[PDB]
């Protein structure tokens, strides 16, 4: 049961490190760039409108 | 004067302006409401109307007050309450009998009929004098002569009048200068443009040495006057009660509150509970309402009176500064400040920029924090004064991400990071060493060094074991506490300590309520002198355990310091400090044999 | 005539048609006060111009013109050494008269006699962190990109106090032959920050041979373009007159295009994206096109403009503009700040397009430039496999990997951490990094070739 | 004449105009700008002054040269450096005294102080001549002639008259040519407008290789000639480097360099770069330069020349490629063209498109694309011609979801992406088989087969081995290389192999720079036999790490292959390659057993 | 909130005044303007949207006299579970506090499912005695 | 497209029209607007854009002698790559279902490379048997 703890704990140890580190900050770097855009072509438009 | 030819709505639009100039503050109408001139097109001019123009109509009169969007700075000015244009909030309480200033009524910037026993300065007939020379000075404090009178900027001359001492009304003349035939009279108060900057003799780096009389801000990143500071807020964070105690604490000549567009229940508690508080430096009389002059404008009130809002204050600041005094200028917030700008170019179809926030915003962020700072004081005596800026700033998206947080960030030197978590525990403020840096600490600490204080060594030496002691903590988790040593387990206790004596304050004492130099000072002298000598043990054959059981008495002290008087030695040199230097070296002995 | 109207920093003239282009007007105001203006269009009997004093408090029939009849000119002179100005050319210290021996009309093309020979000769300033990585060429342009929460200008004034130390030193290897002179343009910063470079100009003594401008931002959005431009004139004239290298530093990038902004969406231009100008390029270009060698081919003007970014990304609209101008750009990154490394430049992703061109045989080693190349790619690899071996632990990360690890380490902690008055030199860059570089195997350092190899490892 | 209306920035409004196109050509004032007209708005015609202008005066006179804007066709053009608005900028050096072109100035296309060299054609008296047929020559070249000389398109007749064979002046008349009475009279040159594409009897299918010198763009995707590339930029892309090696190593007779309004330094770069750099098959006359002809454009230089670069880049290329002179035009960099569509768009007023950037962007710049192509010569004789039109682009916009890069993805026939890691690495330039193609490559591969090659089957093998390796990254990084099985694990590490020796094309050296189709074969060749060799060794019962130390030296002399001359063995096939195969079949049957 | 003002202060009573729904009267602000050359801020929704909610916002807080009072719960209906959609966010700075109600307790069929996780009052302890 | 239904009316006949390239077909519509009374609407695209796409798509459908036919391939490259972008995003609406080519499939080497997961026609079962 000991050697078995040994090898489990060691894989859930690296998934924990993973989703923190590489894929949390992913989403947030994606979901502004993608902001960033889509601001400007709601904003753009009223001062196409404007003029 | 002029007649209006159209109103389309909020903005008022009138024609027969053959002399209106694009900064003028307007009446419009015959129910008088407040308007600023933003662009003219011709005779005709565009007023943006702040306040409600139901009841406005067409070929109606308007009439100019003949300058533009100004601030009165008068005698007076302490124990009361403003809006951001200025007009007495209490003077409107009394009369109209409603709290608030509804439309179409109006009331002159400070009250008029106060009279004030003025007393004469330097000056005599016939003898030239420049702007920022005193020439006399009223009593509103029972502490200092908050009014000077002073000559106003973009004055000198030779003075025709001088009138003596006696009482005289804010609307009867004192002084008469001569300078290409009669300049004008002058009476106490003097006018001065809100957006415009006081001129003085120069300004210097902000290195001027005074306490905000709490103990965190000094001994983690040193405090600063003449400063600029960011903190972010989010409106129950716990940054409100700070303010208050920020207020309070601090043994600056004033403090101007500025409640930039607020909930208002904010605004409700320092009406009241400044009175009620007692001064850290003595005083009666209404004892912090007396040095404060307050500005509140709640978040319904004219966006106008909250875009004037910060630059009000800061020049109510300024001008105090040319009186050599030290004032300390506390703002929450500059996110409803940004805001309001939105407010406005959107109602007049002037385009915004980045975030939908207007394009205006970073050089007016910027043209504010200018202001604030150490200067030597305008006028030929010359003095040093200083305005400390503490702006909040919280989210305008739902985001950090937002122009205002990160354009301001950029501008400041001094960033102080706030908590929920440490407000919840107890800790009020809430600055940690890893969301906050001040680069004006160098210059602060080395005029530290040279009072009396071993400060620069210390403060480095702090910041490193607070540091260290992160990464240590993250150890514990993973393996757990078999991996750490005697010298690492040393490292998370005087870090505790460290965190405990500064960090932690919530008013248990009024040792806690007010702290001077030397009490900050003694604490850190003595948990460094620990934890060198106890690393230094452990190194010659002795045990966490042990060093734990034998210190004790000597240990528990320490961490009470701050409950205790720091009059225990002399008067303000702490005597139970004092002697732990004796006991820690017998202790040391005693631990290493 | 007079004014008819004013929107915003436009103001909006009645006045004949007669006027050039950028001709200055008169306003005479009735409070006692002249502005200045100049001409941003003309139109049938009217003008639309930017004053540089004021922004606000333009009358209608109170206030008249007079038009002055002479275009916008600097009157640009070579003893304009250790004198101080403003960001108009008026003195706020009492530095000596502007006067005049020539006028040079701003319009980032003076008489524009830039490079058609690129620049070969090194200027180092003893950092390591920069020179090896960045090989500075002597009318290159690299900006210096940082973010929020860094010190800027600290590394700015690196650059400033320890440059006139090392240059002597560079003149007998031949990387110089002639003096050097500095031209500092401050833009829309505190007082603090102003005062803070004025000190290390007098702190050096090399406030004789400096030459300061300083626009603060309270001081008009219109009077802040003018600002560097005026410099940038300055500049031309000191190395064209006098032969000197010319360095300018422009700081900050933010504030001037902030200035640019609020004069494009109160222009009757629609801006570019996200409401940053449609021109905001164009504006950026006419710093940029002044770099090169001038006439009589021993002067030069070389660019280090400061750029922070105010939204923390190169995804922002400057970033990405400066970026494509410049030849390169030396990144600093907020790590390594918070850590304790000085200077906190990060070498992860700065680069130099004119790096080989920049590097030497007369005054440099051959070998800067291959040793450069280990560097760049040993770093960046190192720095990708310590965030992976947060990730793996030990079960992906092999013996190789764990001497990448220890590389990374060291070259944080001595190439990148020197004080601020440490100078070093070019040769004792190169020997330092050949000792970290030498734990890994011949087979491992293979961008290199074995000549080079096999005399130093 | 005109009388200008109204100067408002860079756009000029002028009226009292007639006739005017809406390219027609234009001089502004006595100062003579280059400026074109726009639009007609009434009477008044809106011209934008590209020009520079500090001091033009409302109310001068505009004249109109009565003809859109063109560029002159003609000998002396080669060997000679021009703006996009055609003055030699040799000439301005001497004149001006000034490197760069100062405003208020305008000089002549072509020097007119030279006598060149005609020598008869192939058409005699009384021969029928029709336009691009082949009147005569004149030598420019010492190999070659770079300029023959054509009848302009659009003209025809009999020729009555062709003067003998001598040295004549290009002002000077040599032709009379009989259409409709006396047609007119011919000289050396003549001229075309750039809006016009030149004509050409009919356009052939591309089958003829592009040998662009380098490893890493032969190997990942060939391109041919008569292709279009798109590369895309973000400052890491080494587009000097990869465009000086454009011009030395491409076998084309002809290289037409355009400067798109670039940093002024790297146009430099190139120029003198030149001279230094030998040709590909002897001759001196500048080498390079000689066979390079250069459109220098700098970013704040007239923005009328940086708009005009492509498209007198690209006539300059289809007067050479009818002809029958092969071509490689080099377009550097078109995003700071639509860049200045996007400053046009602005300063006029009207609406634009996505991001600010014109609608009228995708419609024009497919148009350019359009242009190139490889073809059969306009003209009797009958000749094959080519152009190549290598294009770099870049983002503003932080992403490559922008209108300039997304408009010329869906136009482009080769792709070579850019990914900034491997840029940061430094392995200009940076490619994956994901972020590229060539749909040309198939067509290609069966071309290069017949040359000696085994081409066809190294193409589908290199796509494969990175492709397998994107895949098995992912799986690394976050699960662990526990997982993957040692086959794997080697697949990842032949394939960084090929990262850093392939891609990396900085070098030192002409060896490191310059690979020829046959070394670049090798190579690939090698490398693939290794892996095959290496999957089979681990799989009958052998270990990644067992494997990899065994061939150790001879996988160190496989990396350092490439810094090695090509022009050794039979002629860039060594014998240092062919042995290395004998080495790896060894090195198998040790790994294995 | 007119007519509450006058019922609070004049014969002083203590009035709850529910509004809903915030959202809809967003939306008529947003929707005026189609001949106006006033011009709005993010998402179509005004740049002056934090105007129009404050003049709600205005009538709300302690009469004079103060035993009356008026005392104001605006209902806010997120359209796409968006905490970042800009009604919420201006009205949020402004407010003490938010009651959030989640969809999740709905689904279990707990009836009322106020989730009370991320709800605040900042004036808890002043209000209780 | 004209041609196409004189074809299927006249002389009932199944014809195929092919119409390649849309994107191009909208970028053109795109340019002109920059002058017109007529205003753009989202993205810069015309609001009438979609008006536009239907004059093209509306000669498709069997034809009155119910044994000729006109059927209809539009041909699309998204210039962008996504799906949301307004030239597929409008005509995905217009038709009834769609077919996805992908870059996923090109990289690893295949021909002709059709994902199948989003791609749906709603009409389908209906009409075969």
């Amino acid at each position: 049961a000991f050697i078995i703890l040994d090898e489990v704990i060691k894989v859930t140890n690296r998934r924990v490190n993973a989703i923190e580190h590489v894929i949390i900050p992913r989403t947030e770097n994606t979901i502004a760039y993608i902001n960033s855009e889509l601001d400007e072509l709601d904003r753009e438009e009223f001062y196409r409108l404007k003029k | 004067y002029g007649a209006i030819y159209s109103v389309s709505g909020p903005v008022v639009i009138a024609e027969n302006m053959i002399g209106c100039a694009m900064y003028e503050l307007v009446k419009v109408g015959h129910d008088n409401l407040v308007g600023e001139v933003i662009r003219i097109d011709g005779d005709k001019a565009t007023i943006q109307v702040y306040e409600e123009t139901a009841g406005l109509t067409v070929g109606d009169p308007v009439l100019r007050t003949g300058k533009p969007l100004s601030v009165e700075l008068g005698p007076g000015l302490m124990e009361t309450i403003y809006d951001g244009i200025q007009r007495p909030l209490k003077a409107i309480k009394e009369e109209s009998q409603s709290i608030y200033i509804p439309r179409g009524i109006d009331t002159p910037a400070l009250d008029r009929t106060i009279k004030w026993q003025f007393t004469p300065g330097k000056f005599q007939v016939g003898d030239h004098i420049s702007g920022g020379d005193i020439y006399g000075s009223v009593f509103e404090n029972s502490l200092i002569s908050s009014h000077k009178i002073l000559l106003p900027p973009r004055s000198r001359g030779t003075i025709t009048w001088i009138a003596p001492a006696g009482e005289y009304t804010l609307d009867e003349k004192i002084l008469e200068v001569e300078f290409d035939g009669k300049k004008s009279d002058f009476t106490l108060y003097h006018t001065w443009p809100v957006r415009v900057p006081r001129p003085v003799t120069e300004k210097l780096s902000a290195d001027y040495p005074l306490l905000t009389g709490q103990r965190v801000l000094d001994a983690l990143f040193p405090c600063v006057q003449g400063g600029t500071t960011c903190i972010p807020g989010a409106f129950g964070c716990g940054k409100t009660v700070i303010s208050q105690s920020l207020s309070k604490y601090s043994n600056s000549d004033a403090i101007i509150y500025v409640g930039c567009g607020e909930r208002g229940n904010e605004m409700a508690e320092v009406l009241m509970e400044f009175p009620e508080l007692y001064t850290e430096m003595s005083g009666t009389k209404e004892p912090i309402m007396k040095r404060t002059t307050l500005v509140a404008n709640t978040s319904n009130m004219p966006v106008a009176a909250r875009e004037a809002s910060i630059y009000t204050g800061i020049t109510l600041a300024e001008y105090f500064r040319d009186q050599g005094k030290n004032v300390s200028m506390i703002a929450d917030s500059s996110s409803r400040w940004a805001e309001a700008l939105r407010e406005i170019s959107g109602r007049l179809g002037e385009m915004p920029a980045d975030q939908g926030f207007p394009a205006y915003l970073g050089a007016k962020l910027a043209s504010f924090y200018e202001r604030a700072g150490k200067a030597v004081a305008l006028g030929s005596p010359d003095r040093t004064g200083s305005v400390s800026i503490v702006a909040a700033v919280s989210p305008a998206g739902g985001d950090f991400s937002d122009p205002v947080t990160t354009a301001t960030l950029g501008i400041t030197q001094v960033f102080w990071g706030l908590d929920k978590k440490l407000a919840q525990r107890k800790h009020f403020p809430s600055i940690n060493t890893s969301v906050s840096y001040s680069k004006y600490t160098n210059v602060l600490n080395k005029f530290y060094d040279s009072n009396y204080p071993e400060f620069p060594v210390l403060r480095d030496r702090m910041k490193e074991i607070l540091s260290n002691a992160e990464e240590l903590e993250q150890v514990v988790q993973l393996v757990g506490k078999s991996a750490l040593s005697d010298s690492d387990k040393i490292t998370l206790d005087v870090a505790t300590l460290i965190k405990e004596d500064f960090l932690q304050q919530n008013g248990y004492s009024t040792y806690d309520a007010f702290c001077p130099i030397w009490k900050t000072f003694d604490m850190m002298r003595a948990f460094i002198s620990y934890h060198d000598e106890a690393q230094k043990a452990v190194a010659n054959g002795a045990n966490w355990s042990k060093l734990a059981d034998s210190t004790g008495d000597v240990k528990h002290a320490v961490s009470s310091s701050k409950f205790f008087e720091p009059s225990r030695g002399e008067k303000e040199v702490h005597g139970e400090f004092e002697k732990l230097l004796s006991t820690m070296q017998e202790r040391f002995a005693e631990s290493t044999d | 005539n007079t004014v008819s109207g004013v929107n915003g920093p436009l103001v909006i003239l009645e006045k004949v048609k007669f006027p050039r282009y950028n001709e200055i007007v008169n306003l005479t105001l009735p409070d006692g006060t002249v502005r200045q203006g100049q001409v941003l269009e003309i139109r049938g009997d009217r003008a639309i111009v930017q004053v540089f004093e004021g922004t606000s408090g333009i009358d209608v029939k109170k206030t008249t013109v007079e038009f002055t009849g002479e275009s916008l000119r600097i009157p640009v002179s070579e003893d304009m050494l250790g004198r101080i100005f403003d960001g108009s050319g008026r003195p706020i210290d009492n530095g000596p008269k502007v006067f005049a021996e020539d006028y040079l009309d701003i319009n980032g093309s003076p008489i524009n006699p830039y490079a058609r020979i690129y620049p070969e000769e090194m200027i180092s300033t003893g950092v390591s962190a920069i020179d090896t990585m960045n090989s500075i060429a002597r009318g290159q342009k690299i900006p210096i990109f940082s973010a929020s929460g860094l010190p800027h200008n600290e590394i700015a004034a690196q650059i400033c106090r320890q440059a006139g130390l090392v240059r002597p030193t560079k003149d007998v290897h031949d990387g110089h032959e002639e003096n050097f002179s500095i031209v500092f343009a401050a833009m829309g910063v505190n007082l603090e920050t102003a005062r803070f470079f004025k000190q290390d100009f007098e702190e050096n003594g090399s406030l004789e041979r400096t030459s300061l401008f300083l626009n603060l931002a309270n001081d008009p959005t219109i009077e802040r373009i003018i600002t560097p431009r005026l410099a940038l004139t300055t500049a031309e004239y000191l190395a064209y007159q006098t032969e000197r290298h010319v360095l300018t530093i422009l700081t900050d990038m933010s504030s001037y295009a902030d200035a640019l902004r609020e004069v494009s969406a109160a222009r009757e231009e629609v801006p570019g994206r996200r409401g940053y100008p449609g021109y905001m390029y164009t504006d950026l270009s006419t710093i940029y096109e002044r770099a090169g060698r001038v006439e009589g081919r021993n002067g030069s003007i070389t660019q280090i403009p400061i750029l922070t970014m105010p939204n923390d990304d190169i995804t922002h609209p400057i970033p990405d503009l400066t970026g494509y101008i410049t030849e390169g750009q030396i990144f600093v990154d907020r790590q390594l700040h918070n850590k304790g490394i000085y200077p906190p430049i990060n070498v992860l992703p700065s680069l130099s397009r004119l790096m080989k061109s920049a590097i030497g045989e007369g005054m440099t080693r051959k070998d800067h430039g291959d040793v450069s190349n280990q560097l760049y790619a040993k770093y960046a690899i190192g720095k990708d496999a310590a965030a992976m071996k947060a990730v793996v632990g030990e079960e992906a990360l092999s013996i190789e990997d764990k001497l990448s690890l220890e590389f990374l380490e060291k070259f944080e902690k001595t190439f990148i951490t020197q004080g601020a008055y440490e100078d070093r030199t070019v040769f004792e860059s190169l020997d330092q990094a050949w000792s970290l570089l030498r734990i890994y195997p011949k087979e491992m350092l293979n961008r290199i070739s074995p000549k080079i190899l096999d005399e130093f490892y």
